[PDB]
RNA sequence: UAGCUAGUAGGUGGGGUAACGGCUCACCUAGGCGACGAUCCCUAGCUGGUCUGAGAGGAUGACCAGCCACACUGGAACUGA
RNA sequence: CCCGCAGAAGAAGCACCGGCUAACUCCGUGCCAGCAGCCGCGGUAAUACGGAGGGUGCAAGCGUUAAUCGGAAUUACUGGGCGUAAAGCGCACGCAGGCGGUUUGUUAAGUCAGAUGUGAAAUCCCCGGGCUCAACCUGGGAACUGCAUCUGAUACUGGCAA
């Protein structure tokens, strides 16, 4: 068992790599509101199998680039 | 530190008798009890909320004979301490030696009990104790150290005291000269005249 | 009102700023007077108030109110000022210290002697 | 018996043709200590007289409170013109703790420890009426019980 | 456009009881009974009853004392624009205790002194009291 | 390297000495590891005065931390009277 | 202050580091960030904590302790774990 | 720290007293001199300006100034408002965003429960201990409202399916 998070592809121009989406439901520390917040994360992908607006499962590992230190682990629900 | 000025006039202010003297005469007779000290001391002025919770706690504090800023830590001890919090801070009061020497009866009044504690003449579990603030413990035996047990003040103001009403928290032997602190009194031991409801609001502001 | 709103944007407090600027959160300041004149009080009242024009050490060139019964003060005379504005005079925010450096007590006083600068008497 | 105590004296105009006639207004409450309250408040044009006719007033229009071992039973609110008020049931040995009228309100009343404070306007006479309404709507536990149709042990 | 339910029908209970009506009726929902099913346990309300098939109504019959409504005040509390949510050692005292709160929790809508009993939170519907 | 020493605290002319295994090169009542028990030198009588945390100590010896003079009188102390 | 960015974003290969990496270079791709506030401007060492407050909060970062930065000003490396 | 010597012997001041705010009279002065945090006071009987007597409050300190929070529910999350007191865009359409009638299934993201790791020490709080007491020092606990991981619950919210 990995620590990893779920989260939509934003974009896969780069290649071998994907930006991925990992929003969080917060609550606000102030007035109680339950906020929806964004993290962007450039992860990598080998075979550029991931198209935009999927969900991939991803994992953290050692840094691959300036600002790529996530990889892909799985693809699901790719659907179109 | 201690108020060295008139004790009668501190008394007349506050209108009630605060025992500042030894008792062997009536303050009716050493002073003018019912007037208020001053060039305007026959006028009576009415009192407001504020004036009468400061005048109920100036009466505590001259009775005892506690500056502010010891009088104000007592409280904030007494509001942490569980329990009553007006019930604590007379428990505490009670508890300071001096007021203890002065129950027991060595001592005509409060300030001759804290003069002898200050010149060393009460030895507590015998330690000689200089402080009058030194709170006593229960099951405590507080007595008179030799050097101090030939002084003639400390008889007549045993014959003062047996006068006096005995408090039941207190168990004295004057042949030995030397009391047991027994537990600490109880509101009902205290005396009546005394609110403390006035207090604590006074710094409960 | 709503929180909603309020997540998008908080309340912002309110910056209440202070009277007296020219003490740049200073107890007190020296100065120079570069004047000393009297001046007619505001509409209900009447009297010929003694002020100062100080410049201080900082820069700034304030006035200042002179308390109690008559002053040695005059031009190129060092002096010490404080907060606290007299009210029915317009534009002056400032005390003067009396009984401080180039500055004199009140004669005569036996009352608020240390209000004044005024030492005890034998 | 009665414990009664005047808590605000204030002098009021009417503004007559000659000139401007003075007059003065007596806010007094009166109570038994042991839960009855009431309050009464007087005209007249002297002082004495107006203090008289609201202590009459107050003697009359009284209102029993439940109260539970000198104290609230619950934290309870009440509103009037402009006061808002906000009572708690302290613990015993706090004394009472409230600001001006409604301080002698609850004094004259018997509670000896509550935390109170008043919010929005506090004009005496509106935020004693305010306090009065307030004690007024606050049930015991025997009274919800019983109108609930269950037992104090249920209720607890 | 009706947002929150719940609160509707606490707010038909409220309007009820203050314009003295006998009955309330209101389209039911699988949350308003359980609501209904723990008021009237705690005696706030005499009965409940559910009717109808295809679209089922709720009916609460009020309950009164002594010409005055029983449920003095009922206040929706978590609400569609600010969800709240109590862990079993902040769950609140409506009235010190008098007054109940309900909470839905993992095993059911319930009271918040039976939750607390239970040992376990939950998102606080409503005060009454 | 890590040793076991002595951090003073206290008030003036009344010490009181807290037993820390700490980095050497750290300031003496700076960073430590941890606190493996303390030494009070005007500790009066019906006072236990020495506490040492023998466990702790003797695994942070196998460990390989050295030990200053005054910890080791300590411990010669506790053990000799234990 | 609404647009900012060409080693800039990613890839391949060499070089470099104790170590991963545009850290550096050559080539290839045309990306990357930003209204959930990028960029720019003003102010500021951060925290455990301190003061106040019923609490939530507000103000603050002296002394003690942890971390970071600096050593006349601006650069640079050498020795060395 | 203890013992001895002598002798009340060497040791009290500052602010305030019109209301807010505990504490009042006389004399001097006359919209002058002056006071003042606010409201205000002073033009010939000033409890508000100066002096005196008396008193009140603190006390080896007492006042003034500066600064922060409080009172201030006066940035309102707890905890405000918008017909006339400040405040509903001149009106509509509408993207992002916020919110979502009812039933069943499923998931377990939010939510809840338990456990583990961590959340330095000091500080704060509770029960004690040592300085003659206190400040101060100190033992043990509690707390550090948090974060992460694992195991469960499925009422509500979210996702998916009908
Ligand atoms: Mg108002
Ligand atoms: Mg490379
Ligand atoms: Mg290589
Ligand atoms: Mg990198
Ligand atoms: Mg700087
Ligand atoms: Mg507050
Ligand atoms: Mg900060
Ligand atoms: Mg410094
Ligand atoms: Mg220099
Ligand atoms: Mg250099
Ligand atoms: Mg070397
Ligand atoms: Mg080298
Ligand atoms: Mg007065
Ligand atoms: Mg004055
Ligand atoms: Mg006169
Ligand atoms: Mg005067
Ligand atoms: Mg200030
Ligand atoms: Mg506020
Ligand atoms: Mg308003
Ligand atoms: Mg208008
Ligand atoms: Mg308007
Ligand atoms: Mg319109
Ligand atoms: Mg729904
Ligand atoms: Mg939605
Ligand atoms: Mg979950
Ligand atoms: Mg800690
Ligand atoms: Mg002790
Ligand atoms: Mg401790
Ligand atoms: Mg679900
Ligand atoms: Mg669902």
């Amino acid at each position: 068992k990995i620590r990893t998070l779920q989260g939509r592809v934003v974009s896969d121009k780069m290649e071998k790599s994907i930006v991925v989406a990992i929003e969080r439901f917060v609550k606000h520390p102030i007035y109680g509101k339950f906020i929806k917040r964004t993290t962007k994360l450039h992860v990598h992908d080998e075979n550029n199998e991931c198209g935009i607006g999927d969900v991939v499962e991803i994992r953290e590992c050692r840094p691959l680039s300036k600002t790529k230190s996530w990889t892909l682990v799985r693809v699901v629900e790719k659907a179109v | 530190a201690r108020y060295l000025g008139p004790k009668l006039k501190l008394s007349r202010r506050e209108g009630t008798d605060l025992f500042l003297k030894s008792g062997v005469r009536a303050i009716d007779t050493k002073c003018k009890i019912e007037q208020a000290p001053g060039q305007h001391g026959a006028r009576k002025p009415r009192l407001s909320d504020y004036g009468v919770q400061l005048r109920e706690k100036q009466k505590v504090r001259r009775i005892y004979g506690v500056l502010e800023r010891q009088f104000r830590n007592y409280y904030k001890e007494a509001a942490r301490l569980k329990g009553n919090t007006g019930e604590n801070l007379l428990a505490l009061l009670e508890g300071r030696l001096d007021n203890v020497v002065y129950r027991m009866g060595f001592g005509a009044t409060r300030a001759e009990a804290r003069q002898l504690v200050s010149h060393k003449a009460i030895m507590v579990n015998g330690r000689v104790v200089n402080i009058a603030s030194y709170q006593v413990s229960p099951n405590d035996v507080v007595s008179i150290r030799e050097k101090a047990k030939k002084q003639s003040r400390v008889k007549a103001a045993l014959e003062l005291a047996e006068q006096r009403e005995k408090p039941t928290w207190l168990e004295v032997d004057a042949g030995k000269m030397e009391g047991t602190f027994k537990r600490k009194p109880e509101r009902s031991d205290l005396s009546a005249d005394i609110n403390e409801h006035l207090i604590v609001e006074l710094y409960s502001k | 009102a709503t929180v909603n709103q309020l997540v998008r944007k908080p309340r912002a407090r309110k910056v209440a700023k202070s009277n007296v600027p020219a003490l740049e959160a200073c107890p007190q300041k020296r100065g120079v007077c570069t004047r000393v004149y009297t001046t007619t009080p505001k509409k209900p009242n009447s009297a010929l108030r003694k002020v100062c024009r100080v410049r201080l050490t900082n820069g700034f060139e304030v006035t200042s109110y002179i308390g109690g019964e008559g002053h040695n003060l005059q031009e190129h005379s060092v002096i010490l000022i404080r907060g606290g504005r007299v009210k029915d005079l317009p534009g002056v925010r400032y005390h003067t210290v009396r009984g401080a450096l180039d500055c004199s007590g009140v004669k005569d006083r036996k009352q608020a002697r240390s209000k004044y600068g005024v030492k005890r008497p034998k | 018996e009665l414990q009664e105590k005047l808590i605000a004296v204030n002098r009021v105009s009417k503004t007559v043709k000659g000139g401007r006639i003075f007059s003065f207004t007596a806010l007094t409450v009166v109570g038994d200590g042991n839960g009855r309250v009431g309050f009464g408040y007087g005209k007249a044009r002297e002082v004495p007289a107006a203090i008289q006719k609201a202590m009459e007033k107050a003697r009359r229009n009284m209102i029993n409170v439940a109260l539970n071992n000198g104290t609230l039973q619950h934290p309870v609110k009440g509103v009037h013109t402009g006061s808002r008020v906000f009572m708690q049931p302290a613990s015993e040995g706090t004394g009472i703790i409230a600001g001006g009228a409604m301080r002698a309100v609850l004094e004259v009343a018997g509670v000896h420890n509550v935390l109170a404070k008043a919010y929005g306007s506090t004009n005496p006479i509106n935020v004693v009426r305010a306090t009065i309404d307030g004690l007024e709507n606050m049930n015991s536990p025997e009274m919800v019980a019983a109108k609930r149709g269950k037992s104090v042990e249920e209720i607890l | 456009s009706m947002q929150d339910p719940i609160a509707d029908m606490l707010t038909r209970i409220r309007n009820g009881q203050a314009a003295n009506k006998a009955a309330v009726t209101m389209p039911s929902s699988k949350l308003k009974v359980a609501i209904a099913n723990v008021l009237k346990e705690e005696g706030f309300i005499e009965d409940f009853k559910v009717e109808g098939d295809t679209k089922p109504e709720l009916e609460l019959t009020l309950k009164y004392f002594q010409g005055k409504a029983v449920v003095e005040s009922i206040q929706r509390v978590s609400r569609p624009g600010l969800r709240i949510y109590k862990r079993k050692d902040e769950l609140p005292k409506v009235m010190a205790g008098l007054g109940i709160a309900v909470v839905s929790t993992s095993k059911g809508v319930m009271t918040d002194r039976a939750a607390r009993q239970a040992g376990l939170g939950g998102e606080i519907i409503c005060y009454v009291a | 390297m890590v040793t076991i020493r002595l951090a003073r605290h206290g008030a003036k002319k009344r010490p009181f000495y807290q037993v820390v295994v700490a980095d050497s090169r750290n300031a003496r009542n700076g960073r430590f590891i941890e606190r493996v028990g303390f030494f009070n030198p005007i500790a009066s009588e019906k006072e236990e005065g020495t506490r040492l945390d023998l466990d702790r100590i003797a695994h942070w010896v196998g460990q390989g931390a050295t030990i200053s003079d005054r910890v080791a009188a300590l411990i010669k102390e506790v053990n000799k009277a234990a």
